[PDB]
């Protein structure tokens, strides 16, 4: 595991004992929306800045956007110990921790149109039918580079993936090459 | 290109620089620098990447003077991996590393622009016609003799020779081969690098009146340069030489001297560059990349590119990788030895280990190879008659060993050279003897028929006849 | 996002504005020998600091974070 592995699955583990994981969910992605745009992270990392001017900062941040206090408490961690620069990372690995443990699994329907939301509905059926995810989540990507069909990224991140596309002409030419 | 680069950190030399996430470049892709100079604006200083640190950062080994730089300058890639000019307009100018002239005359035409760091050729086109020369040293072209159309090793300590003895070599072969010459100044000291252009502007292999006319074209990144340079300046060399052998079909022969510093550069950068430490303290890349180097140079069909390296065996350290990788690569390898350099026997090569994949009876003719198997295996009984000597007494030995010995110390007198670059430190004028006299000579003196002329009549001698001269003017200075 | 929060962005670019000078740095680690300034996006390799006490310093290693 990576650190942020690490502090990502704290904070699933935390939003799993407590009946908030959806919520937690929803304010992790306000948070990594509001831990990019630049300055704003410029601003948490920069250990220039005092400690308590960052986490006074950071508490006018938490009840602005109204968050989970334990995901409050978790970014505010992050500023007590020194790896608040990993914040951007810890947020974007706690997708990764959360659809394990809620029990989801993302597939990632890239085709070269987009695609209808009931033929989607069947890709998601059958891409849980070989995982076994309970609400098996489908972010889809319109891509100019296919030509005919699709290709599933589903799988840990990336790592399987099944494509009827321009890699149909690419199969059949490198086994026309035949050398 | 356009891809601007943003430049992150500047760890010594070695400068890391982030560039957008699509347009990144490949991998030993030119990055001219943007930057500015200590004083006044324009300042171009040219980085090659070495990897990709996938935080949209790249790792690139600076070329050019590290200092100036600063954290976020703009930078952008050519995406032609250093394209360096050679060809017609490359003759008689000292070329940096760069790709650009040195000796503040014009600059040279861009019409003929190759790429430095290219593929291997293909051990299916192969030229290989065992074909000995006749370079002029008599021990290295007797003992160990050099395989034209093929690599050769002047490998020695700190000053033993490889320089003064390269300097002989180009002196002899610069007119004799029609093909043409290339230094390679691999991290060897700028005041002998300037004393090889002087020697060459004054011996016509230069002839600075019509440069086009020039059978020579020089690569210096001497050794005041950023570990860049001393990286590839012998690519640079290389990819001159790979010109006149795919384009001219002329038998090029290419110097590279301290072909130990590419590895060393490569040491200084490549620690820097995450690479984990190797054997004793070099890169752990260092049989790939001098390979790298050393495989291009191959007779390839359309010519021969003859190539004598002066290998630096650091500090005697014959074990010492960098020359241990480069003793599989190189065919005629002459290993110099300070030992011998010690008695003041000039060239100090080791008249033992100097040993070549030309001394084959079918290659080298059958005399030549039986009188060099009489030669190495005097020396041989001398080195393990030196104990003897060293402690016992050089009677106790036996009467027959005593002629073998009195044999060997006339031989490893008389396999001394007064060259003709070498005519400052000697004081004696040079002389040139090709294969032929030395051979005759070597006969007759191991033959123990000439065996009561005195040693120092053999010692710093061009020839045999002239050996017999100095014994008589010796034996007549002595009673008078 | 922050679209409420422009008074706490107004904030911390004011901060940022505090911290970030330009020729500017601030010394986080300070060893026996060398320093670890943090900023100095401003600086050249081999330039020369001056440090607010009379003690002057050359810039060698210029990290990502942090100017050694
Ligand atoms: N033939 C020779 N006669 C006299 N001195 C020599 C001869 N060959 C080499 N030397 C001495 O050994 C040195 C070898 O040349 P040098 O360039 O120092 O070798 P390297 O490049 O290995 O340092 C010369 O400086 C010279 O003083």
């Amino acid at each position: 595991d990576s650190t942020a592995s690490r502090y990502a699955s704290a904070l699933a583990d935390v939003a799993d004992v407590t009946g908030t994981l959806e919520a937690t969910n929803s304010d992790v992605e306000k948070l990594i929306r509001i831990f990019s745009e630049e300055p704003v992270y410029y601003f948490f990392a920069n250990p220039v800045i005092s400690i308590d001017n960052k986490r006074s900062v950071l508490d006018e941040i938490i009840t602005t956007s109204g968050l989970q206090p334990h995901t409050a408490n978790f970014i505010n961690i992050l500023i007590d110990s020194e790896r608040i620069n990993l914040v951007k990372e810890i947020l974007n690995e706690f997708e990764d921790v959360f659809n394990k443990i809620t029990g989801t699994e993302v597939a990632v329907v890239t085709s070269v149109v987009k695609l209808e939301n009931d033929h989607l509905a069947q890709i998601a059926k059958g891409v849980q039918k070989i995982t076994g995810a309970k609400n098996v989540r489908i972010k889809t990507v319109i891509d100019p580079s296919l030509v005919a069909g699709f290709t599933i990224r589903y799988g840990n991140e990336g790592s399987k993936l099944v494509d009827m596309s321009v890699k149909k002409q690419l199969e059949e030419i490198a086994a026309q090459l035949e050398m | 290109k356009k891809n601007l680069g943003r430049i992150a950190q500047i760890i010594g030399p070695v400068l890391d620089v982030a560039f957008p996430p699509g347009k990144m470049p490949n991998i030993y892709n030119a990055l001219i620098v943007k930057g500015r100079d200590t004083a006044g604006q324009p300042m171009n200083v040219t980085c090659e990447v070495q990897q990709l640190l996938g935080n949209n950062r790249v790792r690139a080994v600076a070329m050019s003077a590290t200092d100036g730089l600063t954290r976020g300058m703009e930078v952008i890639d050519t995406g032609a991996p250093l394209s360096v000019p050679v060809g017609g307009a490359t003759l008689g100018r000292i070329f940096n590393v760069l790709g650009e002239p040195v000796d503040n005359l014009g600059p040279v035409d861009t019409r003929t622009t190759s790429p430095i760091h290219r593929s291997a050729p293909a051990f299916t086109q192969l030229d290989t016609k065992l074909s000995i020369f006749e370079t002029g040293i008599k021990v290295v072209d007797l003992l160990a003799p050099y395989r034209r159309g093929g690599k050769i090793g002047l490998f020695g300590g700190a000053g033993v020779g490889k320089t003064v003895l390269i300097m002989e070599l180009i002196n002899n072969i610069a007119k004799a081969h029609g093909g043409v010459s290339v230094f390679g100044g691999v991290g060897e000291r700028t005041r002998e690098g300037n004393d090889l252009y002087m020697e060459m502007k004054e011996s016509g292999v230069i002839n600075e009146q019509n440069i086009a006319e020039s059978k020579v074209a020089l690569v210096y990144g001497q050794m005041n340069e950023p570990p860049g340079a001393r990286m590839r300046v012998g690519l640079t060399a290389l990819t001159m030489a790979e010109y006149f052998r795919d384009v001219n079909e002329q038998d090029v022969l290419l110097f590279i001297d301290n072909i130990f510093r590419f590895v060393q550069a490569g040491s200084e950068v490549s620690a820097l560059l995450g690479r984990m430490p190797s054997a004793v303290g070099y890169q752990p890349t260092l049989s790939t990349e001098m390979g790298s180097l050393q495989e291009r140079i191959t007779s390839t069909k359309e010519g021969s590119i003859t190539s004598i390296q002066a290998v630096y065996v650091p500090a005697d350290d014959l074990t010492d990788p960098a020359p241990a990788t480069t003793f599989a690569h190189l065919d005629a390898t002459t290993v110099l030895s300070r030992g011998l350099a010690a008695k003041g026997i000039y060239p100090a090569v080791d008249p033992l280990d100097s040993t070549s994949t030309m001394l084959q009876p079918r290659i080298v003719g059958e005399e030549h190879y039986e009188i060099a198997q009489r030669v190495k295996e005097t020396l041989q009984r001398y080195k393990e008659l030196q104990d003897i000597i060293a402690i016992l007494g050089l009677d106790e030995l036996s009467e027959e060993d005593r002629l073998t010995v009195a044999r060997a110390r006339k031989i490893e007198r008389f396999l001394s050279q007064p060259f003709f670059v070498a005519e400052v430190f000697t004081g004696s004028p040079g002389k040139y003897v090709g294969l032929a006299e030395t051979i005759r000579g070597f006969q007759l003196i191991l033959s123990g028929e000439l065996d009561s002329l005195p040693e120092q009549a053999f010692y710093l001698v061009g020839n045999i006849d002239e050996a017999t001269a100095k014994a008589m003017n010796l034996e007549m200075e002595s009673k008078l | 996002a922050d679209e409420i929060s422009k008074i706490i962005r107004e904030r911390i670019e004011g901060y940022n504005r505090e911290v970030k000078v330009v020729n500017t740095g601030t010394v986080l680690q300070v060893g026996d020998g060398i320093a670890r300034i943090h900023g100095l996006d401003e600086v050249m390799a081999g330039e020369l600091v001056e440090f607010e006490e009379g003690t002057i310093g050359i810039a060698l290693n210029l990290e990502s974070n942090n100017v050694g």
